[PDB]
Formats: C-alpha cells, structure tokens, sequence
RNA sequence: AGGAUUGAAAGGGAAUAAGAUUAAUAGUUCUUAAUCAAGAGAAUGGUAACAUAUCAUGAACUUUAAAAUGGAGUGUGAAAAUCUACGGAAGAGUUCUCUUUUCUUCUUAACAAAAGUAAAUUCCACUGAAAUGAAUCAAUCAGAGAAGUGGAAUUUAUUGGCUUUGUAAGAAAUUCAAUGAAUUGUGGUAUUUUUGCAGUCUUCAUAAAAAUUAAAGGGAAUCUUUUGCUCGUACUAAUAACCGCAACAGGUCUCCAAGAAGCAAAAUCUUUAGUUAAAUAGAAUAACGCAGGUAAGGGAAGUCGGCAACAUAGCUCUGUAAGUUAGCAAGAAAGAGUAGCUCUGGUGAUUAUCGAAUCAGAACUUUAAAGGUUAGGGG
RNA sequence: CUGUUGCUUAUAGACGAUGGCAUCAGAAAUCGGUGUUGUAAGCUUUAGAGUUUCUUAAUCAAUACUCUCGGGUAUUGAAUG
C-alpha cells in the first residue's frame, strides 16, 4: 500500500484507465480514498469534507464505490 | 519421520492397507478355515522393520 | 510473558535460523526470520570497507538502483579513493621519469 | 466532572434523599469523613448527580463508594452499577 | 572453455505476512495486503568525501569484493519482557473493621513512506598543535597531520535505527444492549533477555569451499499481462507413542521462558498453561524392618578404622603463623557485630524540580536478631 | 445353654483369643473439677524515640498499661454429673 501526498497526484490517478475498485473510509477526524489498482492499494487521507465531495465528482462512472463507515460491510 | 522419500510413503501406506481382517462374507463360504488375519500387528506390539 | 514456538521446522539456534519476536494484535506475540549481517565491499589494495556501497547479500545487489551499488569516480566500487590517488601518482610519475632517464638521457 | 447516578428503574429501592446524606458525609476529599463542604451534589431531582470541579474526584471512586454503599444496606446481591457509557452509572437487576 | 559421480531436511541459498476458519490441516485453506524468478508488450551535480523513482549503451578478455569464517572480557545504542510515574475509560474482588482501595484490558504484521530525530565508526574541506594537546570504564591518537568549525558515508532484527505514517481499524482485545454501540495518552539517570556496534586481550591454535552475484579496467558493435512443475506436510517427541521383551524410577539432540527473595537461571512459595491419574484399596496401629528424627550424665571408653551421624557455615570489621619455587600458604588460625521501629547524612541530572538503590551514623523497643531454606569443621 | 453380632468395647490384643456391658444398654454433648501454655480480639495508658501536618491538631509509630490468673486447649488410653 502507497500513501499519495497530494490532491493533484489523485485527480491524475483517477482520470487514468487503471483503477479498479475505490473505497472510500469514513473515521473520527478524517477519510480516506483508498484507490485499488492492479499493484498497489494507494490511498489519499483528506481532513476537509468539501475537498472529500470533490473527489466523488471526479470518480467515473463505470467503477464500483464502496462506502465504509463505524460498521464493516 | 515427518520428512519421508516417496517411495517409502508408499511402502508405509501398503502397511497400513494390510493391517486389516478377514471380512465377514468371506468367513461364510463353504469350506472356510481362513478366520483371523494371522500377518496382523500393532504399532505398539511389533515394529515392521522398515 | 508469551512464549512463542519456532514456525518452520528448523529446531536449531542456526546462523541461518535467527528469529526476532515482535508483538502483534491482542497481546499476541509472532515469530520473525531476520536476515544475517553481510559485509561491504574492500578496497583490493588496502582492504578498507568503501565508502557510498551498501551492505547486503549479493544477490540483494541485483534488486538495487544501478547507481547504489558503486561510486562515479575511475575504480569506483572496488578501490578506496586513496587507493585512486596513489594509483594515479604512479601511472603519471613513473612515466615521466622513462623519459628523462631512457629517451636521450 | 459531573458524574450522574440513574435510579430510573430502582428509586424505590434506594431513594435519592438516602444517597446525599450518606454521599456528602462519605467521600473523602483529603481523608476525612464528610468534610465535603466544596463538593454540590444537591437534589437533581429523579437522578443523583455530583457535578464538582473544585476537588479532585473520580468516576471510579463513585462506583467504589456506591458499591460500597450497596453492601452496608446488604442488597448488592439483586442490584449491579453499570456505567451508562455516558459519564454516569445506572442500576440494573 | 577446463575437469567426471555422490556426499548436509543443523553448513551456503531468489521471493509471505496479519486475521479468520476445521471434529483434525495450515508461514499450505479463505479474506485482505505483498514479494521473487522467467518471460511477452552514448548524462548531470558537488572543491572533496560522494549524490541523482530504470535512467544516463557497453562484447571478448582480466581483476576485485560478497556468499565467507575463532574465542574471551568491558562499555554502549535499540527492541521486547518485568517494574514504575502521570492521566483516565470499562469490568471484577473485599467491605461491618478499615481501604479515593486490590486486580484484569487499553494491541498491531509482511512490505513500503520520510513530518521529527539518535548512538557509534570511517573519510572530506578550512587551518596548522609545544606553554603539547585530545580522549576512554580501559585505552588510544597526532606535521605521511591532532583538537575546532562545516560536511559525506555506512551500521543499528524490512525500505532508512527510533517515534510517526500507508497497511489500519473495517481487524483484534475489554465492556454494554437486544445483530448494534463505547474507548484504545504521554513518560523513566531501574532490571533481565535478545540484537548489533566499538575498540582491548589471546594463540608454536589464526579459526571451510562451491553454487551464485555485483563492480571495475577495456573499447567490440551500432506500466500492463502470462506461467511458476515433482515430493514431505496428520500425531508423539516422552514418568504411556522413541531404544531397552512392557504404560520399565534407565537412556536420547534442540527453541520460547512470569512474580517474590536473594550475589545467584541456587533452595522455598505462587501466576499463565498442564494435571489430580499415573504397577488396587479399607480396617487395626503387634514384633523385626526401610526412610526421616530427638535425648539425661559422660564424651570415641565402640570399632580394623570417628564408618555413620553430630558439628562449622551468609555478610561486615579487626587480625592472621611456620614454611615458600617469593607467586602463595589464606576464607590460615582467632575475636567482635547483625532484629524491629522512628529518623539523619553521603554518592547525580536540568535550571527549585526530578531520579538510583547503595553506604555510614543515632535514639527507642524487644523473645538480643545469618541460620525457614541455602550455607566451609579446624590444627 | 453356647457361638455369631452390637458398644467403630476395655484392665486385652498381629489375627484368633481374653475381659466387661447389652434397654436400668450404650453413645453424645454441655457443666463443674483437674491439667498445659502464658495475658486473646475491640476499644484505652499522649505509655511511646521521632516524623509529619494543621501549627498544643491531628496523624503514623516497634514496643508498653487497664479491662485480663486472660484467651485457647484438655481423652484422644483422664475423673464427676
């Protein structure tokens, strides 16, 4: 797992053809944007709730959004 | 031994498959002596030698 | 105190059988197999440990970056840069005086 | 710290007037008994609470002294303190 | 181009971890997360030490290094365990006598990242030491150049040692409710183990090789995806699975390893785990036995012979002969002290607070104190 | 008549035997006597060297005083009831 530092290196990663599953954790403080690829499992932990909805605009359409939360699926 | 040739697996499961006895309709054919496996052992009462 | 148990079927204090306990979740405490302590490399002239080279197996070398594994300078991986300095003080040296001692002296 | 005692359930058992006479005069704020002038406990109607900041208190020391209190009337036997998880204690059979 | 075969489930070796699961297999299954091999799709920077997610070409031939190398003892970095300080949360125990009390949980993998930040060693640049300095527990070092300042590199159980981070809280542990909810701080100038490191000592002892890998000198030439075959894998490993004719008080190689107390991995007691059965019992309580003891007065008179038993026994202080290979004899011999309670002083760190068990001293009291266990008889 | 059996029976005893009683049997407690050890537990003498804290107010304190010739034990192979 490979931990992405800023916004700008996920924008491009989800615009790229090479995704293939996201799950998106909801925790006390923050969320994590945990992008599954065929290599690693790259994740993006954001502190701001507006920047977290942008990021759910910019997912595509075709890939499946697993939302986790306080309960295991 | 944990650790054991293939070879000698086989020749330990062969043991194992003749440690059996007569079965119950052979004993009942006509002119039967044959009764118990007399070639029978136990782990704890005579080591095979292999 | 958790005592732990050897995993593999290795029952021996090995050089090759070095294990490392670490704590896991629950108070659970694990086996770990750590690797051995290698050397680096020497200078072939004055067997000093160089400088810039990592030390790890050999076979270890292959998975590092190609500019890990030796230093940009002439020798460089396998001569200490002492052992440079000298070397090039002779090539040069020597080779001026065979031409003031040969050569119409 | 305001630590709240839940007899919702079992105010007929133990009634609240019973609690603050036998409370005040119990806890030991510097090792006496019922010197506990800067301790508030007062009435707080169906509950019991203490809510003091002065003194230096502990939500544990309230589950030790109740359930201490539980044995002197000798019916710990039925009643059980479990926390409410929401700083306060409450009786359960 | 160079020497054939075999020879190690403790020597060398490409790469996997956590949780869950079975009546029984699990670094092998499941979930999740990785790694390795084999493939398929003629460069810059730094004074320098040296540094740059592949980068930034490098054939024959040759060399160097790694794999790959004793032991002792001392100091020290780090982790774990134990102990302990502060701050709480949850549950349990005691409670007629007290106890803001005693106890349990408060966790985190492989592989990677790089906020913050260590110890030790070796090198580089400036300058040139004597009124000689520098430094360690010990040493040890210096004009073929010390100390100072500024740097580089490597090691420290995976990337880069520790904290931290992705993994990853969704797991797991502790509680509550009838599947669903709650929390998961920060320290220590303490001890042990493990793991490295640094120099010191020691040898008429110098403490393996290959497979395999990398680099250099040289200048010949011009991210995605597929596969990963064969075999072992159950169980005991022993006061019942092994060898002794046996469910034999005999023998048989290893790993992990809590509290008290003490110099001590000693004797003795307990915790986690295991077990209460391990060639049958009950009654009576004769002689003679096996094992463990005690004794008036005398004290080896017993006997081949102090055989057996008794006796001394820890620590501190004083003191210690002849003889001698001058090293020893020596713990010679001999004498004094030692308990409990309440206090006082010494030994440090940071600028008053914080911590280490250790030494010495003084009153008071008593059953006058190593001796429960362990523990030299002397000449 | 005698034996078994009962009193987990004694003046007896390896086992048998022997001795006693057997319904007015027997056993058991409790009580008193008789012995052993040495003054229980709770509260009180500031007993009490000192410390500590409020600053004569407490504490904590080995040991010590009164209750206390106390308490505990006592047939089990002791004696009355």
């Amino acid at each position: 797992p490979k931990q992405v530092q800023e916004f700008k290196q996920i924008l491009k990663l989800l615009k790229s053809g090479s995704i293939r599953a996201v799950r998106v954790k909801t925790n006390g403080e923050n969320t994590k944007f945990k992008v599954r690829c065929a290599k690693y499992l790259y994740t993006y932990i954001c502190a701001d709730k507006a920047k977290a909805e942008e990021l759910k605009k910019a997912i595509p359409k075709d890939i499946h959004v697993v939302e986790i939360a306080k309960k295991a699926p | 031994t944990g650790h054991k040739g293939f070879s000698y697996k086989l020749k330990l499961g062969k043991k194992i498959h003749q440690n059996r006895g007569v079965p119950q309709w052979f004993r009942m054919k006509t002119g039967n002596t044959i009764n118990y496996n007399f070639k029978r052992r136990h782990w704890n009462r005579r080591k095979m030698g292999m | 105190a958790v005592r732990v148990t050897y995993v593999r079927k290795h029952s021996y204090n090995t050089k090759s059988n070095g294990i490392r306990i670490v704590k896991t979740a629950g108070g659970n405490m694990t086996v770990q197999h750590r690797q051995k302590i290698s050397n680096g490399v020497r200078c072939g002239d004055c067997g000093c440990v160089l400088a810039g080279i990592r030390h790890i197996r050999p076979h270890q070398y292959g998975w590092l970056g190609k500019s890990k594994r030796t230093v940009t300078r002439a020798y460089g991986g396998v001569k200490c840069h002492k052992c440079v300095q000298k070397k090039i003080l002779r090539a040069f040296l020597i080779n001026e005086h065979n031409l003031i001692k040969l050569a119409a002296a | 710290f305001s630590c709240t005692i839940d007899l919702t359930n079992c105010t007929d058992f133990i009634e609240p007037k019973k609690l603050v006479t036998f409370f005040r005069q119990t806890i030991k704020v510097q090792g006496r008994a019922g010197n506990t002038k800067g301790i508030e406990v007062k009435v707080a109607d169906k509950k019991v609470t203490i809510t003091t900041s002065s003194a230096k208190l502990c939500k544990r020391y309230m589950k030790y002294l109740m359930k201490k209190y539980l044995k002197k009337n000798n019916l710990r036997e039925w009643l059980r303190v479990i926390s409410d998880k929401k700083d306060g204690f409450e009786l359960k059979f």
